[PDB]
């Protein structure tokens, strides 16, 4: 079904797309290469098919924000979508298609193919972090703002360009909450429940793991997500792999003590992973920064990577 | 194991013409979207022509329209390219590769192949 979409052709628009092969499988939605008959120009097409009006609803504000979101370098480019209802389509499934620009691929699977050469420069995990940085910061800054919730390294793709760019916002969304005294122990679990589903096991911050702190669930989600991501790029391990909500909740994880390659970037992951959301640096202080150290390492962070890119 | 190999690049002044020739192996090109691509020094690796499964539909970039001719022989798995009326920024690294390209003529498929050289001056 999903499996013999492949070969097939879609009409988008003023564009007639073949389906060229499977990128990623999802248990909802399956994403494929695409390419126009008439330019020769390929895509990245999401197929959703399900009758659940939940994820249905959700689909629809991922196009909404991706819209928003486009124009920016460091954000896939949204293309085209459109609606197919549960009788058109011959899984007898409610369809939608989700067009975007085609990558190189994900981020890690060039990382793993290039681990031979050997340890990675703290040049190239200063550019991979800013250019994602800078995506999180139009995030932050459109009205109302953005919030990923799902930031990690299998959702950083490489451009053709050889930039980093994001790609997934079926988490994305504009709400905060603010948890006070007034909140009944229900309300906080049925809350918690709701942002779980969203969120990756090892990613998952404190402010949603204990609700009977007052802590705000807003933007600085994706600072400790970012955070997790720096630790993953230099030590190639995550900082909290194990999962245990003690560890999390209380912040305690460890920095290698002998490390003498990314010793840069131990103010920046100490300062991104505090457990009050309050007390993490915001989006600007974590760029800025960013900037001091490229400056003084004389290397130009958007510029593109081109040891990632001649990887095959 | 996609190999390929290009040949049939080499000095000619602005004006001329050349052929571009490429074995492939590895792969079933019967069923696969083949595409020439240059490396400009200065600006990088950008996407030229293309051309479908079944010869039924080919693409090329602005700057050659009307000027360069891609081809294909699928009982050989040959992919040619036809230069001619050359100019100074016709000048690079042609390689051959999979697929076709995305946003302003960005190759999908990084070359792995040496690649033939061509070069347009006086
Ligand atoms: C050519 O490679 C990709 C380009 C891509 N360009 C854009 N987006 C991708 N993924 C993606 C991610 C989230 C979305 F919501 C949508 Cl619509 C698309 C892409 C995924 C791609 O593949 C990811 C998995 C890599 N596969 C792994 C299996 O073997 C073949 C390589």
């Amino acid at each position: 079904s999903q499996s013999d979409f492949v070969g097939q052709t879609v009409e988008l628009g003023e564009l007639r797309l073949r389906v060229r092969r499977v990128l990623a499988e999802g248990g909802f939605a399956f994403v494929y290469e695409a390419q126009d008959v008439g330019s020769g120009r390929e895509y990245a097409l999401k197929r959703l098919l399900s009758n659940e009006e939940e994820k249905n609803r959700a689909i629809i504000q991922e196009v909404c924000f991706m819209k928003k979101l486009s124009g920016h370098p460091n954000i896939v480019q949204f293309c085209s979508a459109a609606s197919i209802g549960k009788e058109e389509s011959d899984t007898g499934q409610a369809e939608f298609l989700l067009l975007t620009e085609l990558c190189k691929g994900q981020l890690v699977e060039f990382l793993k193919k290039m681990e031979s050469r050997g340890p990675l420069s703290c040049d190239t995990v200063l550019k991979i972090f800013y250019q994602t940085c800078r995506a999180v910061q139009h995030m932050h800054r459109q009205k109302p703002p953005i919030i990923h919730r799902d930031l990690k390294v299998e959702n950083l793709l490489l451009s053709n360009q050889g930039t980093i760019k994001l790609c997934d916002f079926g988490s994305a969304t504009t709400i905060s909450h603010y948890p006070d005294y007034s909140w009944s122990a229900q309300r906080r679990a049925l809350v918690e429940e709701e942002i779980t589903r969203n969120t990756t096991p090892m990613y998952r911050t404190p402010e949603i793991i204990d609700l009977y702190s007052n802590f705000p669930i807003g933007e600085k989600q994706d600072i400790w997500a970012l955070g997790c991501i720096l630790y993953l790029l230099c030590f190639r391990q995550h900082p909290f792999e194990d999962g245990a909500k003690l560890r999390i909740v209380n912040g305690k994880y460890s920095i290698p003590p002998h490390d003498t390659q990314y010793t840069v970037f131990h103010s920046l992951i100490r300062a991104m992973l505090q457990v009050n959301p309050e007390e993490r640096l915001s989006i600007a202080e974590v760029v800025h920064q960013l900037q001091e150290i490229a400056a003084a390492r004389n290397v130009n962070p958007k510029s593109p990577i081109t040891e990632l890119l001649e990887q095959n | 194991q996609v190999q390929l190999q290009e040949s049939g690049g080499g000095l000619v002044q602005p004006g001329g013409s050349l052929r571009l020739s490429c074995s492939a192996s590895g792969f079933k090109f019967n069923d696969s979207y083949m595409s020439w691509v240059r490396r400009v020094p200065g600006k990088g690796l950008e996407w030229v022509a293309g051309i479908w499964e079944d010869s039924s539909a080919a693409h090329y970039r602005d700057s050659v329209k009307g000027r360069f001719t891609i081809s294909r022989d699928n009982a050989k798995n040959m992919l040619y390219l036809q230069m001619s009326s050359l100019k100074s920024d016709d000048t690079g690294l042609y390689y051959c590769v999979r697929r076709g390209y995305s946003g302003d003529y960005r190759p999908i498929n990084n070359p792995s192949s040496q690649g033939t050289q061509v070069t347009v001056s006086s």
